[PDB]
């Protein structure tokens, strides 16, 4: 219960420090590119045609879902998937070639992963301005509904960089966790809603049963219903979102306890 | 007469491996016994407020090892530390990124200090004059020479202000124009009454700027007092070593090295 | 012309310190884990479980194709995938972070990528031995067709080695290139025969047509012509074979033109 | 009596970029005009065989950038060198991997280096007893202390056989006890009439090793010629420094980088 209040102060007192690092990782990593920090918009783009190509064109040619036709039904779900992956990937190891440069400064250490987080956070948010965009250019305008991403996009952030709070802390004791993430990420992609609904394909009894157990699902179905479908998506799956923030709940309890267990030893681990 | 940092029997203790079997069985094993390490071995010695204490030894003395543990890096296997003040390492490049530019470095360098914005604000200029950069301050760092990138670093770490203070083998930094800047400030940080701990090899910077000398020996404290007490004792151990045959050398490494190992 | 004959010498007087490297360099991505190198073997067959559970069982509840069971089909058509991606993944930045340590000593710069790609080599190699141990389990033994694995896995080594001389040298003049790989991969990874076969569920004239064009075709339906369906692969499918020779040429001519040209200035651009 | 380096007019000039869309007009416009740096402004020095050449200057002088022109890794944006003979580069850390053991570490930077199977398997044992790891070889070199990769490198690095040498920033290396081996093989090197660069600002060393010294001033050279006609006037320019005002030594920083900037 104090790993809780100690982890918690430490993301409260410092949240523009964990914004200024994000946008000097982001500087970094892109910095010998010629177009900049637009590869971070450039590449899930060229990542979403691909999808569209193989996904849409080849499975289903093109077929609308639900009303809407089938390139914003992806793109609407899609937009949060890279900033996951990306921000599970990179914040599992961040420790891991973080901890150095901050170990003889007096530095927050459970903001490390957050940051690194939040860095694909940025170009998440940029993602998801240009989806809206791009839906209003076919007839889909944002009605009332569209306040709840204010809830959904905070829940998707407030997720990943609770997992990523786990999933560093191991990946500094076990270095073979981080192996073990490909392998995890790729289960969260292709079981979801994002690139296929098993309702017109195949069996709903066990596919699509399974599949509510994923946060992904609830993610990509909550800015579909805020963004697409125009509902309130809480009135019917009000279950799922106590599930989820249930899972958000646990995965923050348990990395903030090894955290605090581990952290004066992390050099020993590395 | 106030104790600024009190060291009580600090062990460092490392499990030593060879192939990934002997890891594992370490690691699965309640109670399996493995070569250990003794990087420190009962250290025990006390600072008070204003002590400028050098750690002179060999190379893998454990010099180092004393030196996180006092600054907080490092955890200690067993005893304890007991600082009272905060703890600054003068680390020159530990927050250098190439791909920044100089003035990108310093607010990101101090970040991770832990200055605040209005800080950071405020005590930039005088970074980018102490660092004499001129026009390559707004160019990349990976651009920059070792000499240049040293002083960067320097100027940015040149700024803590904490009570204990702990400097890693460089008192000054870059060519010959630039050190004498570097030795007034660490003297101005002397000028104030705070405890400073040194790393080096060089005994004239040493002699010159220490008070006190521990002297580590094979992960021991071999004697810790005054500098004129003790320095002439380690310098006595560096010109005797040099008369001895290299059978003889080899055997003063093995005899130093055996009681660092043990099977537990 | 005297670029290429410069790059074939320096690959073939280099060839035991190319392996030395690669060796080394597995040891230095794995040295951290607990279970070692066969992390090499093991994230693969990880993602061959979760890829026979989605595209085996979710799209086409496990059918057999060509009278083979899908799990051993697929294990033959995904064996090289993962060192292909690996290998073009890491070697385009080979180049990137490997320069400088080897700048101020005699170094034959165009075996850098090379040892890169050989590390990804040796797991395909492995991962290849056990999948063929484990089609000898159901049924499907070594016949005299096998032999033909002389031929198409030195040919699956030689197109990345020769996509990855192309693409280093492209990677250190321009830094955005590195970037391009990831829909790049994807686009060879899901226009291909691996995971599917677009004649029992879609259009054949344009999707399985234009899919002769990818050398992953080619690699894939080899393999499994070699191992699974004991058929020389070369009766029916030389011209396809010419094709890939020819794309395999091209790429390493146009490879060795321009590392030979930016060599010497290769530290002005990192 | 016989030329072993001949440096003829070298220019080394570098595009300098505020933003990244400056870098784009740069890369596609034909005749973009931009900021251009001097490195390095048309050295002409030619080396004889047996000469010990000392590099001095000031931090951003470009003695780094003339030393890996000579030694091959960095070409001229103008001018040739002319080299008679292999060249090496003491640089102990260029090889040296974490991840690898010291043993693992040996073979890797050896065939880095262009050493072949028998010549690295016939050179072992000499490297590990020069470098007095003792049980610490079959170790990680992550788990090193710094003295400890310093004496690995080092020893590594020493055993190549050139015609011509480059050695930057350490005759030698480790602490006390290690530095007069490291002294006597760099003499050996010298003894075998080999032509040595040595790029520094201990100038005790270079005094005590070189017998020729090229100045370099603002990437121009500015004076080159034996070491006690040279290394003197180069003393007094260092001892005149420290008597300017801060506003004299900004005045001469600012106008040693005038000329090195220009619009082309
Ligand atoms: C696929 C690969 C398979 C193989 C994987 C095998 C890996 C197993 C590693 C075990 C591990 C990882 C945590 C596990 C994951 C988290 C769990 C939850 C996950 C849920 C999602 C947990 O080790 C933890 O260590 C704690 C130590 O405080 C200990 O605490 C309590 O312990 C006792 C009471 O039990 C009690 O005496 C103690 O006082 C308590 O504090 C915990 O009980 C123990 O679990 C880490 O191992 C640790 O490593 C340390 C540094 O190397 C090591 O310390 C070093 O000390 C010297 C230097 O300073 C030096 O001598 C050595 O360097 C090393 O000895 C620890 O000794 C070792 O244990
Ligand atoms: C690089 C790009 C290339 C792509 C590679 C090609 C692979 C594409 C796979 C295709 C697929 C994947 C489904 C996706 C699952 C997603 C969940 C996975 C989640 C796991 C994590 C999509 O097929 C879909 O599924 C159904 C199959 O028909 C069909 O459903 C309908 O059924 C109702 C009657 O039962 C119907 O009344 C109602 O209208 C729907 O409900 C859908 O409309 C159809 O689109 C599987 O279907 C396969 O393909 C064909 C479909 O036609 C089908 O072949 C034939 O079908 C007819 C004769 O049988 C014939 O007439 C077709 O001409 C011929 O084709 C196969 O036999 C089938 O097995
Ligand atoms: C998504 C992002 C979009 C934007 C991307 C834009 C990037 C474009 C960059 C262009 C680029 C990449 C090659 C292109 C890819 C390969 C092509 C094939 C690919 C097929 C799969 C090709 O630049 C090549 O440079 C050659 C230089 O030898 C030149 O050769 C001939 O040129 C003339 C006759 O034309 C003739 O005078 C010359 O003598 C010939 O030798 C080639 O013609 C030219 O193409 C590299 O640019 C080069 O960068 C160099 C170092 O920074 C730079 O040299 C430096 O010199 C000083 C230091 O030493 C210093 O002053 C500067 O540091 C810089 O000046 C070069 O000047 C510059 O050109
Ligand atoms: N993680 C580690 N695992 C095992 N041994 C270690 C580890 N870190 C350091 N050591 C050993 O601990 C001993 C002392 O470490 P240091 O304090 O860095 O040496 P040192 O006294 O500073 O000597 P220097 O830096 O060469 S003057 C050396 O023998 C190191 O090899
Ligand atoms: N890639 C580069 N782009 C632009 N400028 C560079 C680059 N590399 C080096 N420089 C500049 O070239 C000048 C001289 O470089 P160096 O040779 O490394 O300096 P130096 O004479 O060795 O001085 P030291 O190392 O501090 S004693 C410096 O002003 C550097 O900033
Ligand atoms: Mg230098
Ligand atoms: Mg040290």
């Amino acid at each position: 219960m104090s790993a809780i209040g100690t982890v918690f102060k430490e993301h409260v007192k410092n949240f523009y420090l964990i914004q200024r690092l994000a946008q000097f990782q982001v500087k970094i990593i892109n910095h010998s590119n010629y177009l900049g920090v637009a590869w971070e918009l450039i590449n899930p783009v060229m990542q979403i045609m691909v999808y569209w190509m193989v996904f849409g064109l080849g499975i289903r040619s093109n077929a609308p879902i639900h009303g809407v036709p089938f390139v914003y039904w992806l793109l609407v779900g899609i937009s949060m998937w890279f900033f996951i992956n990306q921000g599970i990937l990179e914040g599992t190891k961040a420790i891991t070639q973080k901890f150095n440069q901050v170990s003889k400064m007096n530095f927050p250490l459970s903001i490390i992963p957050t940051y690194i987080v939040t860095s694909r956070f940025y170009g998440h948010l940029g993602l998801l301005l240009l989806v809206i965009i791009a839906c209003m250019f076919t007839g889909i305008y944002p009605s009332i509904h569209i306040i709840q991403l204010l809830i959904y996009v905070p829940f998707c952030f407030f997720l990943t960089a609770s997992v990523t709070l786990l999933t560093s802390t191991l990946g500094v004791l076990v270095r073979d966790t981080q192996m073990l993430m490909q392998a995890i990420l790729r289960i969260l992609f292709y079981f979801s809603p994002i690139l296929w609904l098993p309702k017109n394909h195949g069996i709903s009894g066990l596919i699509h049963e399974m599949m509510k157990y994923n946060p992904v699902y609830f993610i990509a179905e909550s800015y579909r219903a805020a963004i697409l479908y125009h509902e309130w998506y809480f009135m019917d799956h009000w279950k799922l979102m106590l599930y989820n923030f249930g899972i958000v709940a646990i995965f923050f309890a348990i990395g903030a306890y090894l955290h605090m267990k581990y952290r004066d030893q992390f050099a020993d681990f590395l | 007469m106030n104790v600024s940092v009190n060291i009580k029997n600090v062990t460092k203790e490392y499990r030593i491996y060879r192939t990934n079997k002997e890891r594992m069985k370490d690691a699965l094993i309640p109670k399996h016994k493995n070569k250990t390490f003794f990087a420190l071995d009962d250290i025990s010695l006390k600072a008070y407020e204003g002590d400028v204490i050098g750690l002179v030894g060999i190379n893998g003395s454990g010099k180092s090892t004393l030196s996180n543990i006092i600054g907080g890096s490092l955890s200690p296997t067993v005893g304890k530390v007991d600082r009272n003040g905060e703890v600054s390492v003068i680390a020159i490049s530990a927050g250098l990124s190439g791909q920044l530019t100089g003035i990108e470095n310093i607010e990101f360098k101090m970040l991770c200090m832990g200055f605040k914005r209005k800080e950071i604000k405020a005590m930039t200029p005088k970074i980018i004059e102490f660092s004499e950069l001129g026009e390559f301050i707004y160019q990349p760092v990976k651009k920059y020479s070792s000499g240049m990138r040293a002083k960067l670093g320097f100027s940015i770490n040149i700024t803590v202000n904490p009570d204990i203070l702990v400097i890693d083998e460089a008192l000054s930094v870059g060519d010959q124009t630039f050190a004498q800047k570097c030795l007034d400030k660490i003297y101005e940080f002397k000028e104030q009454n705070k405890t400073i701990f040194f790393v080096s090899h060089n005994l004239g910077q040493v002699r010159q700027f220490c008070t006190k000398i521990a002297w580590i020996e094979g992960g021991k404290l071999k004697d810790y007092g005054e500098l004129d007490d003790v320095l002439p004792k380690y310098e006595a151990f560096l010109n005797d070593f040099k008369k001895k045959s290299k059978a003889e050398q080899k055997e003063f490494r093995n005899k130093l090295d055996e009681s660092r190992f043990v099977i537990k």
